[PDB]
């Protein structure tokens, strides 16, 4: 009851929060173009922090709404919910959905993204206000956030000597100047990531193997001719 | 310790290429040729082997790259040429040991552009035989000979300690490759795989995908059970008054 | 032919009541559980129906939804009186930060007559009422009529929740920032809202 | 201010040249050319730091000339070494011209 | 903990698999005397939680 | 199968919807304006998929009905998701003799085109001019500046009526206008001759009108 | 018959450039450089003084390409600092008359990120003055000014 | 549309010809060969744009770097020549 | 939509939907005969009606 | 249907013996006219006549 449920959600909480501030820290000093940083921004929203803190210190004043046996945990969570914030309507959907969903520690947390752009702070992160090159790598920034995750996710479901494979894609990769690529290449390395790239030979670079195509007709028939090139460097 | 690594791709027979193995780097693998040459070609291939989920694969232009879905046409259709055509992948685990994962693809007759495709999977080849070798007969002609399903099964089971394995539905060949440790994430629903689509396709094309930016929360946050379960077997006694009362 | 999602959506019974509130020109927030979380989910459809009246629909950086028109609306356009913009330009500072350590969120009528009749200049005052009038008691009595007369037509357009009894106590939800001032780099919220009230 | 300027090198585009006329041969007596042999030969002319723009460049010229038939043979090629420090080919012999 | 080392840990803890970490166990000492409720057998350890 | 525009509507209501004409139309009408036969468009346009309209705007508790004469309208129910309000006293004044005026076969010979000068004159030939001044002003008693007033009233009323479709004014000449088979509902107490009490209460009963 | 030529661009107070002329090409005009240079801000510029129409502009990054977005912001509005803004363009017609358009840009003060244009034309200027001088004033030592 | 309003134009002028290509890099070089004789035989003017130097021997070419100064930022613009 | 399309490049979805619209143009020649038509047809749709 | 409306019936009652053109086909297009399956808007598209 009560302020045990405060506690482990509290903790669920923090440990995330944790645990994104050290994914957020590989991100440190990422050049694209005028973007030299990305975060995740993890808040907490008001109107549960509000429910966290009266629901761990006056609950001698509700418990009259969670000890009454006509109705259920979820649903004295839901009714606790809308005594506070009255002003709070409810879509003729079930009390006890709207108590699972204070029960999903996930809804209690904010997120954005943003970038520390040129001479200016942290700036949320929106397309229509970067050039094309920094839109492409802060892609490329939260996609392997998203992979990171999703591996810590996974390995209390895997046997203790497995590491899953990473890789990622990159089509018409001659959008990106030298020092992007540089940046790029940097990152997949330090994140043991395997990248292929496309793009209509503007760009060489000299660390891993290249594949030359060329597309000829043959016996009246389309055929690709196709060589390789490695271990420069 | 000791990452695995995707170490080969491989066609058979689609559109410009008969047979065409490609060496993966270890760390980045450029594609390049002019216009035309079939470069977005092989990433069609790889991914559609890694997703073999038709209600999802969708290969639109670069240009118009975030548009609706518009045509029926899926654009793969194209790439395939007539008979039985593949797309496999080769891997070796962190345990070393060396998987071969691929599907079949076959052109579906008719007015409509449509496909059909099946996977697979073949483990404990030994590390003398490539792809290009099981799939093609080399008959007296110039040109060898692509051979069905069921002549590669027969080819397989003759060799000793090779295991061929033929799924049935996609959820069981992404389980496989979950257990084998060549995805990070088990997909567990039709929901998983469209997430994980999105992500491979937002690498894809690039730029900060509209879809990952709406949902972040959904993405980046495992869902955690020991705030629920509880509550849930304690609510257990009036759920069930509940129900019988009705 | 027609986009399936956009038929699912304007299909789905939320749809007749969410389009009859807001031609009003209400605003929805994150309040209205609801009516938010379908605006959240069929937006890209929604935005393309609205655009056939010449009429925007914006998703506040705050959060809230509501419609623009253009000068082409194909809707009737009407507009607010000038004490309304004094009144909403009020209640946004009134979203203040001592404010949840002072009403917890709950306010009262009086507290936003009496901030009123204190920040604002006499001359507009007047200019409200009447220009005839001067610093007289009727002249009060009729400025506090029109102020509850404008704060329900605020009420109805989403800005403002009257508790729900007769007496005149209300909650002031995040959609009155539209009412506020322009945000600089480091500038405090206080002193530019004051500045325009100015 | 007034506008300033700068200029481009040809270095690459002469180099080009002469890859092409020593590599003209080929055709005109059509005979089988050999990728592996040609580079480690040619790669031997110039310093190490120039290796990989001369070893792209010599691709981009020799794939014009014909084809390998091999290729449809369904048997991968080997990956050639070129050069020490490690520098390695993986192409058919050019049979087809 | 993955299910290949689980039964191993299960078997090294033994019965004190489910008891509590405490740094100092002698801040305990004056409380104990009011354990009436608690399981027949409480298992008390001592390190950074 | 799924995906499929037939899961969520039908075809043809779908069609309509995503007709140019719908939004232009849909606006006038939630705002009360009558659809005659003169506007081929819109009149046509109603016609064709009346039956898909009248479901469709019964989501919102409205009829869309339409009257014996080819016009369209909407009647709000109690439960209306629409407000719902009631002209004025004057304007079935003019609603009325307007009526009269579409009907009179005197003055059919004008091709439709009337002067504010005959209505008027028309309207002070059949009611009680002084008990009708006491709605413009308390205290007239046929003075000159109290009927010009009752004329520029007239003015304005019949302004708001072709707002509602029922009259419209000439291309170049704001002093003349044309009627529409629209004002025929100012009719609605009489058309059958029966007890005026009955009628009215079957009209109250309706949805149709209120007392004052 | 001559048909006729764009002569130069020219950008005032935009972001990144304080006063800038580029003398456009017969045939190619060419704008290279690392990512986030500037080169887009250049194409808008130009748009923008083609066709004022704030209605239409809308900017999108060119990922994204082809969707109908309805985005919040045009993506204008930053493009362009403080204070007044010009985009001017100098043609020469057919018949071997110099004409300069242009727009006066200005960014609206208020929540909302709005955007002010006026659009005018001058005829008949002599061959010799350059738009970058016309449109400011020489104040202080080398350190001008721009004028409304 | 330049035919369409042969009619209303006075004779004596032939309007002005201009278009635009962001990212031109997509473009291999056979391709922009393609684009430039199409748009020279047509009278054409282009504006284009790529990250590198994609046509060296063709018409004007600009290079921007941008430079942060002072706590804001400034364009500097440099011109690129065929040949030295 | 001809300057935009031509700068993000590419098969523009809108003008090729409607390619009668931008490249045919229109003929007061035509106008001036189907005038009278016009009328005529007109008529016929309020009898219709 | 051009053709349908252009030849009327006195003289071309003799080429009318042909299987493709009738009088009641201008009738018969009154479905059509009803509304055909145009998509976007813009000045005033409405009908097959
Ligand atoms: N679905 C299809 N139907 C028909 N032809 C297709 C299809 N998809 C691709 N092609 C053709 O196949 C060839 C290779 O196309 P592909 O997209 O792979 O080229 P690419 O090398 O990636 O080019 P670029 O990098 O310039 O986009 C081209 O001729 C293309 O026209
Ligand atoms: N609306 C905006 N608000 C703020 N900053 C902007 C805006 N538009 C562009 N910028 C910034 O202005 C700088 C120039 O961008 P721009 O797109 O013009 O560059 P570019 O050289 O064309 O780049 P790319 O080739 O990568 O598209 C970049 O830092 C971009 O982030
Ligand atoms: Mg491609
Ligand atoms: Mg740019």
């Amino acid at each position: 009851s009560s302020k045990s449920v405060a506690n482990i959600i509290r903790k669920t909480i923090q440990r995330e929060q944790n645990r994104i501030r050290m994914l957020n820290q590989g991100l440190q000093a990422v050049s694209f173009g005028q973007v030299r940083g990305v975060r995740l921004n993890v808040n907490v929203r008001e109107s549960h922090a509000i429910l966290l803190d009266v629901l761990s210190e006056q609950q001698e004043q509700h418990q009259d709404l969670f000890n009454s046996q006509r109705l259920t945990f979820s649903e004295a969570m839901a009714k606790l919910y809308q005594r506070l914030n009255p002003q709070v309507d409810m879509g003729q959907r079930l009390p006890q959905t709207i108590g699972e969903e204070l029960l999903d520690y996930r809804n209690y947390l904010e997120l954005d993204v943003e970038v520390n752009r040129g001479s200016d702070g942290w700036l949320k992160a929106e397309s229509g206000a970067l050039s094309t090159g920094e839109a492409i790598g802060t892609g490329m920034s939260i996609l392997v956030m998203v992979v990171q995750s999703w591996e810590e996710e996974s390995r209390r479901l895997r046997g203790k000597d497995i590491s899953p494979c990473r890789l990622l894609f990159l089509d018409e990769a001659a959008r990106l100047d030298a020092k992007s690529i540089a940046t790029l290449f940097e990152l997949c390395e330090r994140l043991q990531m395997q990248l292929i790239i496309a793009a209509p030979e503007n760009i060489s670079p000299e660390k891993g193997t290249t594949y030359k195509l060329v597309r000829k007709v043959f016996k009246n028939h389309e055929h690709v001719h196709v060589v390789g090139l490695r271990g420069f460097g | 310790i000791e990452r695995g690594k995707f170490r080969s791709l491989t066609l058979v027979n689609w559109n410009g290429f008969f047979a065409r193995t490609f060496d993966l780097d270890e760390l980045v693998t450029t594609l390049s040729g002019g216009n035309g040459a079939g470069k977005s070609t092989t990433m069609a291939a790889f991914v559609t082997a890694l997703i073999p989920d038709l209600t999802l694969l969708h290969f639109r232009n670069t240009t118009e790259a975030g548009a609706t879905s518009g045509s029926r046409d899926k654009g793969l259709h194209g790439k395939l040429r007539a008979g039985v055509c593949y797309s496999t992948l080769d891997v070796i685990n962190s345990r070393h040991q060396r998987v071969v994962v691929g599907v079949r693809l076959q052109q579906v007759a008719g007015r409509d552009r449509k496909v059909d495709i099946k996977p697979f999977m073949i483990q404990g080849l030994p590390t003398a035989i490539q792809p290009t070798q099981l799939l093609t007969e080399n008959v007296g002609e110039r040109q060898a000979r692509v051979l069905p399903l069921n002549e590669l099964k027969d080819r397989l089971d003759e060799m000793e300690g090779v295991q061929f394995k033929q799924f049935n539905s996609i959820t069981d060949y992404h389980a496989q490759m979950f257990d084998l440790g060549v995805i990070p994430k088990r997909l567990r629903s039709a929901s998983d795989r469209s997430k994980f689509y999105r992500l491979i396709e937002a690498s894809l094309y690039g730029g900060i995908s509209s879809a990952i930016t709406r949902s972040l929360r959904d993405y980046l946050l495992p869902e955690n059970s020991g705030v629920r379960k509880a509550f849930q077997d304690m609510e257990a006694a009036l759920r069930e008054n509940r129900i019988t009362l009705e | 032919f027609m986009p399936v999602k956009l038929a699912q959506a304007l299909a789905n019974s939320l749809f007749p009541e969410l389009d009859s509130q807001l031609r009003a020109g209400r605003h929805i927030g994150i309040d209205d559980l609801d009516n938010h979380a379908f605006l959240m989910d069929f937006q890209e459809q929604l935005e393309e129906f609205y655009a056939r009246y010449n009429v925007e629909l914006i998703r506040a950086p705050e959060g809230f939804f509501y419609l623009r028109p253009r000068s082409t609306t194909l809707i009737p356009r009407s507009v607010l009186s000038e004490l309304d913009m004094m009144v909403g330009k009020i209640l946004c500072y009134l979203y203040l930060s001592p404010e949840r350590l002072a009403n917890q969120g709950i306010f009262t009528s009086q507290e936003l007559y009496e901030e009123l009749i204190s920040l604002a200049d006499e001359g507009k005052l007047m200019k409200f009422v009447n220009q005839r009038s001067s610093g007289s008691d009727l002249d009060k009595q009729k400025l506090q009529e029109k102020v509850r007369t404008t704060l329900n037509r605020l009420r109805r357009l989403g800005m403002v929740y009257f508790l729900p009894n007769n007496n005149n106590k209300f909650t002031i939800t995040e959609a009155v920032f539209r009412f506020g001032a322009d945000v600089r780099s480091g500038d405090d919220p206080r002193e530019i809202q004051l500045r325009m009230i100015r | 201010l007034e506008l300033e300027y700068e200029e481009f090198s040809e270095i690459n585009d002469q180099l080009a040249a002469m890859i092409e006329k020593a590599l003209l041969v080929y055709q005109q007596e059509q005979r089988p050319l050999d990728l592996g042999a040609v580079l480690r030969d040619y790669l031997a002319q110039h310093p190490l730091p120039r290796h990989f723009d001369v070893a792209r460049i010599l691709v981009d010229q020799a794939v014009r000339l014909g084809v390998a038939e091999a290729d449809f043979s369904g048997l991968p090629a080997e990956w050639l070494a070129i050069n020490d420090y490690g520098a390695k080919v993986q192409a058919h012999v050019i049979d087809t011209y | 903990i993955t299910i290949d080392d689980a039964p191993y840990f299960s078997a090294l803890y033994g019965p004190a698999r489910h008891g509590i970490v405490v740094p100092d166990l002698s801040l305990v000492r004056p409380h104990l005397e009011t354990l009436e409720d608690c399981p027949e057998d409480l298992y008390l350890i001592e390190g950074d939680p």
